[PDB]
RNA sequence: AGUUACUAAGGGCUUAUGGUGGAUGCCUUGGCACUAAUAGGCGAUGAAGGACGUGUUAACCUGCGAUAAGCUUC
RNA sequence: GCGAAACAGUACCGUGAGGGAAAGGUGAAAAGAACCCAGAGAUGGGAGUGAAAUAGAUUCUGAAACCAUAUGCCUACAACGUGUCAGAGCACAUUAAUGUGUGAUGGCGUGCGUUUUGAAGUAUGAGCCGGCGAGUUAUGAUAGCAAGCGUUAGUUAACCA
RNA sequence: AGGGGUGAAAUUCCAAUCGAAAUCCGUGAUAGCUGGUUCUCGUCGAAAUAGCUUUAAGGCUAGCGUGAGAUCACAAAUAAG
RNA sequence: UUCUCGCAGUCAGACAGUGGGGGAUAAGCUUCAUUGUCAAGAGGGGAAGAGCCCAGAUCAUUAAAUAAGGUCCCCAAAAUA
RNA sequence: UUGUGGUAGACGAGCGUUGUAUUGGAGUUGAAGUCAAAGCGUGAGCAUUGGUGGAUCCAAUACAAGUGAGAAUGCCGGCAUGAGUAACGCUUGGGAGUGAGAAUCUCCCAAACCGAUUGACUAAGGUUUCCUGGACCAGGGUCGUCCUUCCAGGGUUAGUC
């Protein structure tokens, strides 16, 4: 059995980056919602 | 349980013991646990009483008896029984060793002891 | 406007915690368990404060019965000899408190001989 | 197993009335004065007078 | 009389020191320390040091001997207690509870003071008394 | 031979003393909830919001912007 | 009271949308215990300021459960929800109070609420403490109680003051 | 990529879980369904009876519980020739 | 106590004596009408005993006398043939 | 006198507390609160005195009840009993030294020895854990003087890969 969670930020950044998140308009809603509650993450960059 | 830390095996135990005796050949006395100090004293004296000799037969023996220290080694500590250890003390019926009471230890309050060499 | 409350419900717990202390146990020390000890306290004092009368009335009862059974006699035949001749007012517990008395309850059953 | 009510904390204490040890020895050095145990060493460094360990 | 220390949550065992403690209370300090450094739970080693300090507080502050007093009462305190994690079987995760104690011990020089605590039990009524006869004229 | 024990390892009872505890009580640094009026947004002429960097300040949170914990006319 | 009185969306969970924290107080004025003391370290003592250091930083109040000891008494002879009514002896004296702390010993003596025909309950939720926490309001109607104008009688909506 | 995808077939697997994960609102839905609801004294004090229920763990009415009010004892009424 | 009205609650009750039935006139099973009880009624008795007997306790009473019951003792009160 | 045993049910009359409208007063002369004890009512509850308080409060009348705490197999400010019991997680021993303290940390050899490797390598991930100096304070599932722990200082160098 292999462990869950292998770690890699590359795939992470390519699913939830910013330029994927700001490219419909449910991104954008959950950005500015997000913006709004004035979380410390928008997205994988800065967990 | 399973696979785990093994601890005191009897193969672990003779080797441990043979060190310990080497130990007190090599330094002279020894700070160890009562249980383990008197078995070296037992060991020691059984070796002080079988040097006397002085020969080969006596040194391939004991060659499966003695573990190599810091100090001496099994075919220098041969010499060093041979020559000061045994020699000195054979003058009386036994007693070629004496082992003394100490304290506990410091993390584990384990009842510990000294050896010394002496006639 | 809230009201606290705090003040009250602490001075309440505090009392009811208080007038459980003295028993043994743990039972000095909280308050469902100090509560649940002394609704059993409360509910044995209850309870005695109208049993103990019938049952001291009985102590009574048992101790006149003794010296009448030393006396020549027993309560059943005492009542009837108070039946019979001489009933006296002087009651069971004061015939009782009369044989610590010297020689008191000697003369009352004494008196009440038919 | 396991407990179904729980011993208290009175029951507890007089339960851990026994876990303490047992008394000791007293022992006189007659060169370095020390109140030390029997058959050990004193922090003086002699078991009953035998020079056989160091200051500390 | 005191010069007192107190020690305020050291990592150690409270139901180690109740066990000398119920030995150690008593007596004096001149054969308290005697009977305190002949065990070997290790668990006061992280203790002895401390009262070092009241006894030379005792040499400088005041004067006094330091050697005259005797351990009148313990504290067996329970202060904060920490929590680290256990491997244990399916990730439960026991809490190992490190509990602490806000070690504080008295060292009185008379053999009295075990009376005071007495006075002070009897003087908080007797001081209400006092107050009330005082306002008792002005009921 | 019938007797209770000081016995007491220790514990229980009221209280005292000491400890986590800041509940309760006072107050706030802080929010909460309204009052009606100018007015009803910014910006590809580079917007809001961020990263990075920057300190008479060493950095922290943050302010600001390579002019960079700022700056100019009156 | 806002999650946020607070380095309050800080940090953190999960990749992720999303979720999402808790806790404050010296004094007055630090006047932060100068000075000395012990002490690897903690931290505390005296003196001194400070009315007061339960204000010396364990610094507003500083509770209880829980963690320890102790005047006096009892308990190493007990079938018992750990107590009610009595009551030995001892030390004790006030919210001037049919007395304080015991309870040797006797008679009596199987928790709260529900399911419910009915629970110490061998049915149950319940380790404990502390605080919070559930019968209100608005609209139409109903009733218990009370009031005004008062029998073609009162009464406002919008609106104005 | 979600009351979907997915499957050498097993409810198997989808962030060690899937007859379909987690997740945002209606929604504190609803339950004729359990459990509980923080102060007190007290007037009187039950019932689980009849019918009905796509009705039996429930509810409706008449009584039973009760007060404000009408009848003010010949009244609703109970009993002995 | 019928009624207007707030109107409940009840709509799962259990038993005992008589008329009883279903059943073994067995069951801490069940059913009504008349006598009642527990729920919502404690206590004495029944050695403990919600429904049985005496009986309806508001509190205080280490109160008098009665009732079922008990009366050789534990256990209250029966002595004598 | 009856019920004051009481569910359901409904009837009647009250009590406390935050704050407010008030007559009000007290206060470093000791405020609330807390801690403690030997009053008053028919009951909610009112209390009275003293220290902790070093500063606001109190109580009758009515009102906003965010008001009264026992369960809602509650909520959080914290911990008991279970108990020195279960575990302490792929081996330690000695000589000497560091240090106040050593099986514990270090030099040395032992011990075990894997050796398709108890040896190094770069990738993803870790972003300093690399090294030097200090300490062992938070932690090492024990101590640990040491640490891959922390603090301070410094270091990683491409055109070619």
């Amino acid at each position: 059995m292999k462990r869950t969670y292998q770690p890699s930020k590359l795939k992470r950044a390519k699913t939830h980056g910013f330029l994927a998140r700001m490219a419909t308009a449910s991104g954008r809603k959950v950005l500015k919602l997000r913006r709004k509650k004035q979380r410390a993450q928008l997205t994988v960059s800065s967990e | 349980s399973y696979i785990n830390k093994p601890g005191k095996t009897s193969a672990w135990r003779v080797m441990t013991v043979r060190q310990q005796v080497s130990a007190v050949l090599a330094y002279g006395k020894i700070e160890t646990t009562l249980k383990k100090a008197k078995n070296t004293q037992k060991r020691l004296d059984k070796l002080i009483t079988l040097a006397k000799v002085d020969n080969f037969n006596n040194r391939r023996q004991v060659k499966k008896w003695l573990l190599n220290t810091n100090l001496f080694d099994v075919d220098q500590l041969m010499d060093h029984l041979f020559s000061k250890v045994a020699p000195k003390y054979e003058k009386t019926p036994g007693g070629y060793s004496r082992v003394l009471k100490l304290g506990p230890r410091r993390g584990d309050a384990t009842e510990m002891a000294i050896l010394q060499l002496t006639d | 406007m809230r009201i606290k409350g705090g003040k009250q419900t602490r001075v309440r717990r505090k009392k009811w915690l208080k007038q459980a202390s003295g028993s043994f146990g743990t039972r000095h020390a909280s308050y469902k368990v100090a509560k649940q000890t002394v609704i059993q306290a409360a509910k044995y004092a209850y309870r005695d404060r109208r049993n103990k009368k019938r049952d001291f009335r009985s102590l009574w009862i048992l101790r006149l019965n003794a010296a009448l059974r030393e006396q020549g006699m027993t309560y059943s035949v005492f009542i009837n000899l108070l039946k019979k001749h001489n009933i006296e007012i002087n009651r069971k517990v004061l015939s009782e408190l009369a044989i610590k008395e010297p020689s008191k309850f000697n003369l009352i059953v004494q008196k009440v001989k038919s | 197993a396991v407990q179904q009510r729980r011993s208290s904390k009175h029951r507890r204490d007089k339960r851990r009335s026994h876990d303490a040890l047992t008394a000791q020895a007293l022992s006189v050095c007659q060169k370095c004065g020390k109140k030390k145990l029997f058959h050990r060493v004193c922090s003086c460094g002699m078991y009953g007078d035998l020079r056989v360990k160091k200051a500390y | 009389m005191i010069a007192f220390a107190k020690q305020f949550r050291v990592r150690i065992s409270p139901q180690k020191a109740r066990l000398v403690c119920q030995l150690i209370v008593g007596k004096k300090t001149a054969d308290a320390q005697n009977i305190l450094s002949n065990t070997p739970k290790k668990a006061a080693t992280l203790i002895a040091k401390l009262l070092n300090s009241a006894i030379a507080n005792a040499t400088n502050n005041h004067g006094m001997n330091g050697d005259a007093l005797y351990v009148f009462e313990c504290v067996a305190n329970q202060g904060p207690s920490m929590k680290r994690t256990i491997p244990r079987a399916k990730g439960s995760s026991n809490m190992i509870t490190k509990r602490s104690s806000n070690l504080v011990v008295k060292l009185s020089d008379n053999p009295n003071e075990r009376q005071e605590l007495i006075k002070q039990q009897k003087a908080l009524v007797k001081k209400r008394v006092e107050g009330q006869q005082k306002a008792k004229m002005a009921r």
